[PDB]
């Protein structure tokens, strides 16, 4: 059934699985019209489809043209997400198809189940985890490729860069979730922590700074501190 | 005016005939039910005084043969049987009527309740849902499972209701996923009405039969089927206007007849709230919405 704190190790076993997050598919700026009414203007979005074991990110860019002349866009977005995920599974060779797809939001369950009726062996699962994948658009190179897209586009990334050379997928996923939780809670503070020390660069083929093992411990520490402080301010605790 | 004579009543039992029922004592001189209106299906049903788990009965049509009830002390139930000897049957019924040992089907002349609940129900469709081809009458009880329920364990004793599944390839055209899931008109009109039922009369008959099996036997699978067939119409944007008019009448009489003390287990909150207040047809069931609001406001 639901993916939760209890069954957390299952993410790193040898059954191919994908997380699907739809939080950045349908994105709008709300503005005033000349007549003093409110209107939305869509901007480019993305489906965040992630193999938590390998770090492979299938970033499907949702170009604003998708929404042209369509009604009930927040509902369409869920079905569009399901159509793209099902297109992605059908495009993969059988031995690369996921055995499970975990949706970060329960509203994605029916749209994905209906789009995946051809795949009765692929389990569609919710999670009890509050995953910070919404902060994917706080990663500069992901934000950049989305905003520049002039048409629908699939871009392939490894969201772990080269970390799996040195750490396990459990540790790589905990680092990713810590970075994304920080970026989500206080984006300015989190980005300051990551890009202050100028000697440290992001390689052309990477998303995150090239940190030595010791520099990662220091960064991780600064991210936790950022997250706990903002929790204090939040709940006056 | 036909008759279902009884050999005897050797065990104390509540006997149902359609929407009526009476208590018979162990070895009470009871020899059956007379003045049964011709032209409709009927159901005779049984709840033993000792074991209210024995809840079961027979769908029958008196035009199709001469039916009687005899208690079987081996299988421990009241059994429907057909008497092929027309003259022996008339002779037995004449005696029992002369000795006034038969209760009279207690129909009020003004009262169209049974017609209204069974308008579309036909014995030939019942016998395809309940397969026992050697009999002209159909046994149902509280425990019988549906073909659909058994897919999720004895095929011979199953209720063969039409499988409805909103998250099935049958229900969803490839490339029409959101459209067909959010608007079930294609599934209702093309797959079910044109494809499987052939017409709305057969659809309504199955819906009405599912309700009656739910109400008279507390058959859970029948109740699932009744709600599924309501929900498939209500979740369709495009329904013939006569079907909507007729559905409103059907549901009105079902809700009218339901015992007040069973609405908690026989009515699905989600389906009714969706059908009356959210669905495409939320404004198409005036009679049904008014009786539900006045009779079961807590449910909604
Ligand atoms: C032999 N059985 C049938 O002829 C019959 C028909 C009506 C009533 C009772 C009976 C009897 O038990």
């Amino acid at each position: 059934g639901a993916m939760n704190s209890s069954n957390y190790a299952e993410l790193f076993n040898n059954d191919i699985k994908l997380f699907v997050d739809d939080t950045n598919v349908y994105r709008v700026t709300v503005h005033k019209t000349f007549e003093g009414n409110v209107a939305t203007k869509a901007i480019n979005g993305c489906i965040f489809t992630l193999n938590p074991k390998t770090g492979h990110l299938f970033l499907k860019i949702i170009h604003t043209s998708v929404w042209a002349g369509q009604k009930r866009l927040s509902q369409l977005a869920k079905w569009k997400t399901a159509e793209e995920v099902s297109a992605l599974v059908r495009s993969l060779p059988k031995e690369e198809q996921p055995k499970q797809i975990i949706v970060t939001r329960k509203a994605m369950l029916d749209p994905l189940e209906v789009h995946m009726l051809d795949f009765p062996n692929i389990a569609i699962r919710p999670t009890e985890l509050r995953l910070p994948f919404s902060a994917a658009m706080s990663i500069d190179k992901l934000s950049d490729v989305v905003m520049k897209a002039t048409e629908p586009q699939m871009v392939l990334f490894n969201i772990y860069d080269d970390w799996l050379d040195r750490i396990s997928s459990y540790t790589a996923f905990s680092r990713l979730t810590l970075l994304l939780r920080a970026l989500k809670t206080n984006e300015e503070s989190a980005k300051m922590i990551l890009l202050s020390d100028p000697t440290i660069t992001i390689k052309s083929y990477h998303l995150w700074p090239s940190f030595t093992d010791e520099q990662w411990i220091t960064i991780e520490s600064q991210m936790r501190d950022l997250i706990l402080t903002e929790y204090g301010r939040k709940y006056n605790v | 005016m036909n008759t279902v004579p009884f050999t005897s009543a050797p065990i104390e039992v509540t006997i149902g005939i359609d929407q009526y029922s009476f208590n018979v004592k162990e070895n009470q001189p009871f020899h059956g039910i007379k003045d049964i209106p011709i032209g409709h299906v009927h159901v005779i049903h049984f709840q033993h005084a000792d074991n209210s788990s024995m809840r079961y009965g027979y769908w029958f049509d008196c035009r199709m043969g001469n039916f009687y009830i005899q208690y079987d002390p081996k299988d421990g139930l009241y059994k429907m049987m057909e008497e092929r000897d027309g003259a022996k049957f008339e002779n037995i019924v004449h005696n029992f009527k002369e000795r006034q040992m038969m209760v009279s089907y207690p129909k009020i002349d003004e009262d169209d309740t049974w017609y209204n609940l069974t308008e579309f129900v036909q014995m030939d469709k019942i016998r395809k849902i309940v397969r026992k081809d050697e009999n002209q009458f159909s046994y149902v009880d509280s425990s019988m499972t549906t073909v659909q329920e058994n897919e999720l364990s004895d095929p011979a004793h199953s209720l063969n209701y039409t499988v409805i599944n909103f998250k099935s390839r049958e229900a969803i055209r490839p490339g029409h996923e959101m459209e067909d899931f959010l608007d079930k008109s294609y599934y209702l009109n093309t797959v079910m009405l044109q494809g499987i039922f052939k017409n709305s009369s057969n659809y309504f008959g199955e819906l009405q039969f599912a309700f009656l099996n739910a109400m008279f036997f507390g058959n859970y699978g029948s109740s699932l089927q009744w709600h599924a067939m309501i929900e498939l119409i209500c979740s369709s944007a495009t329904v013939p206007k006569h079907m909507l008019d007729k559905l409103d009448e059907i549901l009105y009489y079902q809700i009218k007849t339901l015992p007040e003390q069973y609405s908690d287990i026989l009515l699905n909150e989600r389906v009714w709230n969706i059908c009356l207040y959210s669905s495409f047809q939320k404004n198409s069931l005036h009679n049904t919405e008014k009786i539900m609001e006045n009779k079961y406001p807590e449910l909604l």
